[PDB]
RNA sequence: GGUUAUAUGCCGCCCGUCUUGAAACACGGACCAAGGAGUCUAACGUCUAUGCGAGUGUUUGGGUGUAAAACCCAUACGCGU
RNA sequence: UUAGUGGGCCAUUUUUGGUAAGCAGAACUGGCGAUGCGGGAUGAACCGAACGUAGAGUUAAGGUGCCGGAAUACACGCUCAU
RNA sequence: GAUGCCCUGACGAGUAGGCAGGCGUGGAGGUCAGUGACGAAGCCUAGACCGUAAGGUCGGGUCGAACGGCCUCUAGUGCAG
């Protein structure tokens, strides 16, 4: 498990890491929601900034 | 009515059948090279099947020509014909397997007018 | 177990010559080495200091350094599939000037003379050496030398 | 395209070697040597035949 | 463009004239040398002396063994003489430097002293030049002049003259010839077993003037 | 179980594939291991020769 | 059989074309293949080979390196040619006039050359001006300055950089790098 | 993409390029950096000398902001004046209206001395300066004003 | 002339596998279909292509939208200098 | 920059242990392993010779009573074995 | 069709292994205003043609609703164990 002239690496995947992977597929969706919520808040609070 | 060609030499007419395609139904005839450590075919012992190899390649002057002297060109309709309008000595048209019977009569009629050889004129007749 | 000390297997190599034991004669110490000189390494077993390892016995190299008692020599040692450069510090008792070079220089000199002599005399000279050639033709007389016939001899016991 | 052998093809012989015409004409392949009446010395013959 | 053909035809005619005079000279040179050896042998005999002939200056060497199971030292020597295939042959200028090479490769080669007839037939039938790292047939004098003109040597017969006399440009002439590629001998080798010395009734080693019969049958 | 111990069989053949390369020579080798007293002076000598061809 | 002295079917081991599928680079190569065949000029053979090189073998040439080159005696009015990219350098102040021919100019390099009264041209414009490489000066950037080359030939006593992600006190400074911890190197 | 990998070209060759004799087994040699002082010593000593053992002193609770001090050489320096205003300041070399260069605003903590500046006075504001950087700025008629 | 079946002459052990060495009195294989084994990811080395170049990296986020796309962007931050 | 390998085995010559071994262990080279082809009936390694697909010629080693392609060739002797 | 065309010379054994150019499969973007109930796909076929080969093409039979060529993208992509 050591060979060749390569950097020594430090990949911390000795726990059950696949139980806790968070892929942010909701990035686009969370942006639409955040925007709707700004709009909704703006209406409830209007004319305040 | 073809371009004059050399006598077409085929260096090996016989099909290369996979070793033991005769012995087991499970082994199909489609060529596969033996990779085995002890194989008499791999090692080329006298008496065994010959293997395909680049030495058997056809003369570049005659490669792809049918016995007529033309190269085959698959055609599906009149517009596919008519790519061959000016190449009648070189190319022969073959009508594709999926053309309907009614559309074959059209393609064949136009072929006759242009003097394009059709390789499969009896199909669906 | 096996044994591979620094002087393993030198029993004969570092022995003195027969009837040539004892003090090193003085000419060994009056020789002058200069950087670039080609020297042959041959250990004197009577001088334990400055001594080459047995591998270098009979190897020739070039002086690269001169110190009080000693010279640095460069040798090319084959290791594996390549030659490494080795640098040895030898006392002068284990070194002598290579006569290979001494007799090459005499030829460079002799060639220079020949070439000068050739230009002034006004002709053209061959300066390359040639390998020994096939003999030319020759007449051998039989005057006082008529051929004497030999025959194979029978077997005798003794 | 095709190596012709001078030694068979006479035309190619002449191309390579203009002297071949002369050599054949004067029959230099069958030149008679001039007769000479040299005789070996007694010594030469006496050793040749010596037991 | 007539004058381009005219001038080329003129210059060609001039080059053939030179070749004609040189070839006639070489013919004389060869015949006088041949007759002078004969007269020298007679004259000595008459005087009760022995004319010892000049040692041979040229060998022809043929590789007689294939390319498997050769030790390293003879294998290198064979490569240095450009003998890398069974029945390939080359000319070698004899000297102490080349004689000791021939000792090393004795079991793998037949060699001996080529005649003019043998050299003439080798170069005419099987002579190819090394031009720009390629093997080119010596089909015209122009090919020779273009590559060996710098050393004299304007024609196939000048090239033969340089070989047989071991001239001052032997090396360059001889290196220009690609190694001769001979066939197997046409009536065989004349022996049941090749791989013993000629003296012991095989094929290998120095067979002196008998190389000519062998090579003529291989060429 | 017991095995082979040592051999140099095949090793010269391996060594001669990428040849035995002679070590490559330069005008101007390293002054490395040369006597320091000599080296120290030699710097001073080379300095002056520059300040002289100028 | 043949006792082969060399390895058979050995490729030359030089590029004979750009590995790039850049159309325009392929046109430049069509031009310089023509000139290299049809002139005798050594320049055109050199420029043609340089159009084949990979990015790592075409390192950038700063404008300071061009400026330094034009200080060579007899060189002030030579067309400098760079088969690659000319980059800017704000370490110089005064840049000379001059014509530079190159594959690419950075925006800053093109500004600096032009501001000094000079001219940036393509290698095809060079072809028409100087078909036999007349009055040119080819410049190459430094190759052995890449970070990767620091690490080639790593070994005891060789003085090369270790391949290492994090640097600091705790990263490869102990046993083997000093006499106090076992030994040095 | 899968279609360009050698997995595709090994289809049909038994060993998948891993050898008949040696084979592709699980973890011959041990996992990760196993064996660095034992069966992997030669690799570690050749390519990672310095890997084992300790040097130097610990520092608990080190905050990297304490050590923030980015460096600028004189070589650059004129880069900090915007390119519009640069050309005028270089030709009008004046002790009365020297440009001010706030090197902290530009995001630097120390002026070092590599290279050569034009002979044009400049006022350089900095947290730190090398001895030689200061000499070169003063030799061009400038000053270093220390700031915090 | 091709193909195909047969005949005749000569030749032709059973593949796969481990092995210095397999036709082996070494192992798996009665047959056939269908399924069936170097993958994806984090971080990396060399090499290559591409963009820009003393810089570079829009996508954490914001703006916008024909709405998970496309388009636009400040301050930082990363690596480099 | 990266793969495989890190069980070897045989022949000639040099050579150690052993009564010896188709045994154990070294040296130099050539091989087999990884290799078919002609020969040695047969055979990993011997002899010849190393191999794209074909045609013609010539040969190697080995052969030419018949099996079997090729002289029941030529020549001088020797040998008769219940 | 300059990745083309052409001239010249040499060379060709191969396990483990390396690299290259290709053939085939499901699905994606583009295109052929491609094929098709007047028969798509599949299947059978000691009938034909092309390719050294992976394979491709055509005819005949059976059948009943979809499917292909080319330029690219992508993988749960090729079996005798
Ligand atoms: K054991
Ligand atoms: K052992
Ligand atoms: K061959
Ligand atoms: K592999
Ligand atoms: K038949
Ligand atoms: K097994
Ligand atoms: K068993
Ligand atoms: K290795
Ligand atoms: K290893
Ligand atoms: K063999
Ligand atoms: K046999
Ligand atoms: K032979
Ligand atoms: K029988
Ligand atoms: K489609
Ligand atoms: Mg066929
Ligand atoms: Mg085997
Ligand atoms: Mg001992
Ligand atoms: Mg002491
Ligand atoms: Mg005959
Ligand atoms: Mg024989
Ligand atoms: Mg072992
Ligand atoms: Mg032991
Ligand atoms: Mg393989
Ligand atoms: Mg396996
Ligand atoms: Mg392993
Ligand atoms: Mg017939
Ligand atoms: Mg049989
Ligand atoms: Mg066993
Ligand atoms: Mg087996
Ligand atoms: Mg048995
Ligand atoms: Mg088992
Ligand atoms: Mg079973
Ligand atoms: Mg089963
Ligand atoms: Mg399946
Ligand atoms: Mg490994
Ligand atoms: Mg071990
Ligand atoms: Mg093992
Ligand atoms: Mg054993
Ligand atoms: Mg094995
Ligand atoms: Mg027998
Ligand atoms: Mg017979
Ligand atoms: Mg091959
Ligand atoms: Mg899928
Ligand atoms: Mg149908
Ligand atoms: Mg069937
Ligand atoms: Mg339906
Ligand atoms: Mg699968
Ligand atoms: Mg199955
Ligand atoms: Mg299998």
């Amino acid at each position: 498990a050591i060979s060749k002239n390569l950097p020594i690496l430090k990949n911390h995947f000795r726990k059950h890491w696949q139980e806790r992977v968070k892929v942010h597929f909701d990035q686009a969706g969370k942006k639409v929601s955040r925007r709707n919520a700004r709009a909704t808040r703006a209406a409830k609070i209007a004319p305040r900034p | 009515a073809s371009l004059p060609h050399p006598k077409i030499v085929k260096k090996h007419t016989k099909k290369f059948k996979r070793h033991h395609s005769d012995r087991y139904h499970r082994v199909a005839e489609n060529w596969r090279k033996q990779k085995g450590i002890d194989s008499v075919v791999r090692r080329r012992f006298r008496g065994n099947i010959s293997q395909p190899k680049i030495g058997y390649g056809s003369n570049k002057k005659t490669k792809f020509l049918s016995p007529s002297g033309h190269k085959t060109f698959l055609v599906a309709n009149v517009k596919d014909l008519e790519t061959l309008t000016m190449h009648t000595k070189t190319y022969a048209a073959e009508i594709a397997h999926n053309i309907s019977a009614k559309n074959r009569v059209v393609i064949l009629a136009r072929a006759k007018a242009l003097g394009i050889k059709v390789t499969n004129p009896k199909g669906r007749l | 177990g096996k044994s591979h000390g620094y002087r393993s297997r030198t029993r004969y190599m570092f022995q003195r010559d027969f009837r040539k034991h004892g003090a090193v004669h003085l000419s060994t110490y009056l020789k002058v080495y200069k950087v670039g000189d080609i020297v042959d390494i041959k250990a004197n077993g009577s001088i334990q200091k400055g001594m080459p390892h047995k591998f270098y016995q009979g190897k020739t190299g070039v002086v690269y350094n001169v110190t009080k008692s000693s010279v640095g020599v460069i040798i090319n040692k084959m290791v594996g599939n390549r030659y490494l450069e080795k640098r040895l510090n030898l006392r002068v008792e284990h070194i002598k000037h290579s006569k290979c070079r001494q007799e090459f220089l005499e030829r460079v000199k002799a060639n220079a003379a020949k070439r000068a002599e050739a230009k002034a005399q006004g002709v053209a000279v061959q300066l390359k050496r040639q390998p020994a050639q096939p003999r030319e033709s020759r007449i051998v007389s039989t005057e006082g030398n008529v051929p004497q016939t030999l025959a194979p001899v029978p077997y005798e016991t003794f | 395209v095709l190596k012709k052998n001078p030694l068979k093809n006479k035309q190619v012989l002449l191309r390579l070697n203009p002297y071949a015409k002369v050599f054949a004409a004067e029959k230099l392949g069958s030149k008679k040597a001039e007769k000479t009446g040299t005789k070996p010395a007694a010594v030469f013959t006496e050793t040749l035949k010596h037991d | 463009v007539a004058a381009e053909r005219a001038a080329r035809k003129a210059a060609n005619k001039e080059k053939r004239a030179i070749i004609l005079e040189r070839n006639a000279a070489y013919q004389k040179e060869y015949e006088t040398a041949e007759r002078n050896i004969i007269q020298a042998k007679r004259d000595a005999k008459a005087a009760g002396s022995y004319y010892v002939e000049a040692q041979h200056k040229l060998v022809f060497v043929v590789r007689i063994k294939g390319i498997n199971k050769i030790p390293p030292k003879p294998r290198k020597v064979l490569q240095l003489l450009r003998l890398t295939r069974i029945n390939s042959g080359t000319f070698v200028k004899v000297t102490k430097a080349t004689l000791e090479l021939l000792k090393l490769i004795e079991p793998y080669v037949a060699y001996g002293y080529p005649s003019y007839s043998t050299i003439r037939q080798l170069v005419y039938k099987r002579g190819f030049g090394k031009i720009n790292k390629q093997r080119v047939p010596l089909s015209d004098n122009a090919i020779i002049e273009a590559n060996l003109g710098k050393y004299g040597i304007l024609s196939i017969d000048d090239l033969i003259h340089e070989i047989i006399t071991v001239g001052p440009h032997f090396k360059q002439a001889n290196n220009f010839l690609w190694p001769f590629k001979l066939s197997n001998p046409s009536g065989g080798w004349g022996v049941p077993r090749k791989f013993k010395h000629f003296i012991q009734g095989g094929s290998f080693g120095n067979r002196e003037e008998f190389i000519n019969k062998l090579v003529k049958s291989m060429n | 179980a017991k095995s082979k111990n040592h051999t140099a069989h095949n090793q010269t053949r391996k060594a001669h594939r990428n040849g035995i390369k002679k070590p490559k020579t330069y005008k101007y080798p390293s002054l490395k291991g040369v006597d320091p007293k000599f080296r120290r002076n030699h710097k001073h000598a080379l300095h002056g020769t520059a300040k002289a061809l100028a | 059989g043949i006792d082969h002295t060399s390895k058979q079917h050995k490729r030359s081991g030089h590029r004979t074309a750009p590995k790039s599928d850049n159309v325009y680079l392929k046109l430049l190569v069509k031009l310089y293949t023509f000139l290299a065949r049809r002139t005798d000029a050594p320049f055109n053979k050199v420029v043609l080979k340089a159009l084949f090189l990979s990015k790592i073998n075409r390192p950038p040439v700063s404008v300071s390196r061009i400026a330094r080159a034009l200080k060579q005696e007899g060189a002030a009015n030579k067309t400098v040619v760079v088969v690659g990219t000319v980059t800017d350098d704000a370490r110089i102040f005064e840049f000379p006039k001059t014509t530079v021919a190159a594959l690419r100019f950075t925006a800053g390099a093109r500004a600096k050359i032009v501001k000094a009264g000079g001219e940036c041209i393509t290698l095809d414009q060079l072809a028409v001006r100087a078909p036999k490489g007349q009055n040119t000066l080819i410049l190459r950037g430094p190759r052995n300055s890449r970070e990767a080359v620091r690490h080639f030939g790593m070994g005891p006593h060789k003085g090369k950089a270790p391949r290492i992600l994090s640097t600091g006190r705790k990263f490869e400074r102990a046993r083997g790098r000093r006499r106090s911890k076992g030994f040095k190197v | 993409p899968s279609r360009f990998t050698k997995t595709r070209k090994h289809r049909g060759h038994v060993s998948a390029g891993k050898g008949r004799i040696g084979k592709h087994r699980k973890h011959p040699g041990g996992r990760g950096m196993a064996g660095g002082q034992h069966h992997h010593r030669i690799n570690m000593d050749k390519y990672h000398p310095g890997y084992f053992g300790k040097v130097g002193m610990r520092y608990f609770h080190k905050q990297q902001a304490h050590f923030w001090k980015p460096v600028l050489n004189l070589d650059k320096l004129w880069t900090l004046i915007p390119e519009d205003k640069r050309d005028q300041y270089l030709k009008s070399a004046s002790k009365e209206t020297a440009p001010v260069i706030d090197t902290l605003a530009a995001g630097y903590g120390k002026i070092l001395g590599k290279g050569r500046i034009p002979n044009v006075p400049v006022i350089v504001k900095a947290r730190f300066v090398s001895k030689l950087a200061e000499e070169k700025i003063r030799a061009a008629g400038g000053v270093v004003e220390l700031i915090a």
